[PDB]
RNA sequence: AUUCUCUCUUUGCCUUUUGGCUUAGAUCAAGUGUAGUAUCUGUA
RNA sequence: UUUAUACUAACAC
């Protein structure tokens, strides 16, 4: 799906941690998985 | 001012990390002196770290070692050391261009055509929408998964 | 342990002139990681 | 809603004594424990040291304070910011004699710490006696530092009188640092002294020590300007005439224009043509038409004269 | 004319970045239900 | 009396 709410936390997440970590971010996104969370980043 | 003494290090490390990953490590304006400091004292590390993945893959080949730790670590250190050099084999294939050379590929293709020609070979079509065998085929696929 | 024998005269050669361009040419940008960024310290994505 | 996901965290986090004589010593004791621990954690780390002393003076003064700076100075001798901090805290309670020893220690212990040297005398002026300042200022000149060591030594001699010592101090500075600016700095003092005879022999002394290779073109005009002060026509001409001969192509043009400036003051427009014609030929001419254009200039200058 | 304080404009200085090192040191969000206690919200 | 959170958890399947 990927709505706005998701992406605007993700952008805040990468600024926080770094693009290297991905499973720290997918915890805070709940329904997203570190493969999608990373994948959807390098696309968009 | 000595506000760099400690500061220089957090590059060094990041440099080292950068190497292991294979990502490049350009850095905005820092002294070309201290760029080298750190390109040099990385290069050292990257020996005594490669060296060892040699020396422990030949205390395992043999038998000596045990406990995952070592057979776990010096499986990592390889997996990097090998990805490093499957990266170069790609980059230095687009830069150095196809190794086949058209004339060679022309022969290989054409000779292949004559073989399929000799057989009276029929090419495999795209699955029909009314195909008796597909249901059978799918189950097999899953059973394998 | 006790305190050392009091120090001696330093007697350096005379301090060389530095200039403001030289002290800027040794400017060291604080490096920032791809991975190890502990604590908080948020950094915008245009500084990466 | 990207920038608002960060700023909303800050505002949310933003919203979220003593009696008796006996009970103060408990409070005062526990702060001593605090400080002593931070020293054990970090042998060196002067922030924790400096602090510790300051804190003791306000409470008590003397031993605890005057030990701790001494104790911390053993860990790093050559930290200037500890040196000073330790000095200031004495004079805030006014014991100068105490400090004047401590000031000497540093001076000796490190001679190329200018910050100590200036600060050594500055205290002296507030303190009083001026004879102390000189003996201090003299033994800084045995290390023979720099102009700004000397000139601060002379501006003691000018603020107060006794202007014969100042002149001899000026002489010493010439011997150690022999360069042109120094020599002309000497003449400054004879200007306020008002001894026109005494000026000339100093200017003469400059020509003795330097020699041909050492003197500037600037030196001779610094001479000339003094002749405009006295308005002597006999000195002026013969200085310029003599001075022009040592510089030629190196520093010519600048000197000629100053010679004419004098002739503007004082039939007698012969050098007006010679200064213009020399400057016309002096104009560089790379090429054929550039040199031929200059040939039209100097030929007209030769024709008229 | 000097010194001190306040206000504005332009410019300088930093603390190492939260101690270091490894196989990114390592793995992946089905828990729910009841009982008791504490806090908060509403009913001249 | 209802709702949420934590503590009870030195619980149970």
């Amino acid at each position: 799906a990927w709505k706005n709410t998701e992406d605007e936390i993700l952008k805040a997440a990468v600024s926080k941690y770094g693009k290297n970590q991905w499973a720290r971010i997918s915890s805070l996104l709940v329904r997203k998985t570190p493969k999608q969370c990373k994948a959807r980043w390098y696309e968009w | 001012r000595q506000g760099k003494s400690k500061t220089i290090l957090q590059h060094l490390s990041e440099a080292w990390r950068c190497w292991k990953a294979n990502i490049p490590w350009k850095v905005p304006g820092l002294p070309a002196p201290i760029e080298n400091m750190i390109l040099r004292y990385v290069k050292s590390k990257a020996d005594w770290w490669t060296s060892v993945a040699h020396f422990n893959r030949e205390r395992i080949r043999r038998g000596a070692t045990v406990d995952k730790t070592v057979a776990k670590k010096n499986l990592g250190r390889l997996t990097r050391l090998w990805l490093k050099a499957e990266q170069e084999r790609q980059h230095n294939y687009l830069k150095d261009g196809p190794y086949v050379t058209a004339d060679e590929a022309v022969a290989i293709y054409t000779t292949f055509v004559h073989w399929l020609e000799s057989r009276r070979f029929q090419p495999i079509p795209f699955p029909p929408l009314s195909y008796k065998h597909d249901t059978k085929l799918l189950v097999l696929a899953l059973e394998r998964l | 342990r006790g305190p050392p024998s009091p120090p001696p005269p330093v007697l350096h050669s005379p301090p060389r002139k530095v200039s403001a361009q030289e002290q800027q040419d040794w400017q060291i940008p604080p490096s920032i990681s791809n991975w190890k960024n502990p604590k908080g310290y948020t950094i915008p994505l245009d500084k990466r | 809603x990207x920038x608002x996901x960060x700023x909303x965290x800050x505002x949310x986090x933003x919203x979220x004594n003593i009696t008796d004589l006996e009970e103060l010593q408990e409070f005062q004791g526990r702060k001593r424990k605090e400080f002593e621990d931070a020293i054990r954690r970090n042998r060196l780390a002067m922030g924790h040291w400096m602090r510790y002393g300051q804190w003791e003076l306000d409470q008590k003064e003397f031993a605890r304070a005057r030990s701790v700076f001494e104790r911390a100075l053993d860990v790093d001798s050559t930290y200037i910011p500890l040196w000073l901090k330790y000095i200031e805290c004495e004079m805030k309670n006014r014991n100068i004699n105490h400090a004047r020893n401590l000031f000497d220690r540093a001076v000796t212990q490190l001679p190329r710490v200018d910050k100590l040297w200036y600060k050594y005398v500055y205290m002296e002026e507030m303190l009083g006696n001026i004879t102390g300042c000189r003996q201090v200022f003299e033994r800084w000149l045995k290390w023979e530092p720099d102009e700004n060591c000397w000139m601060s030594y002379i501006r003691m001699e000018r603020r107060y009188h006794e202007n014969e010592r100042a002149r001899g101090i000026y002489e010493r500075f010439v011997v150690v640092h022999p360069e042109v600016t120094n020599w002309l700095r000497w003449a400054r003092f004879e200007e306020e002294c008002g001894n026109a005879a005494n000026v000339r022999q100093v200017y003469l002394a400059a020509i003795d020590a330097l020699g041909q290779e050492f003197l500037n073109e600037r030196f001779f005009i610094a001479f000339a300007k003094f002749e405009i002060r006295q308005k002597e026509y006999e000195r002026a001409r013969t200085i310029f005439k003599y001075a022009i001969d040592f510089m030629p192509r190196s520093k010519s043009m600048e000197l000629y224009k100053e010679y004419t400036h004098f002739e503007k003051q004082f039939x007698x427009x012969x050098x007006x043509x010679x200064x213009x014609x020399x400057x016309x030929x002096x104009x560089x001419x790379x090429x054929x038409x550039x040199x031929x254009x200059x040939x039209x200039x100097x030929x007209x200058x030769x024709x008229x004269x």
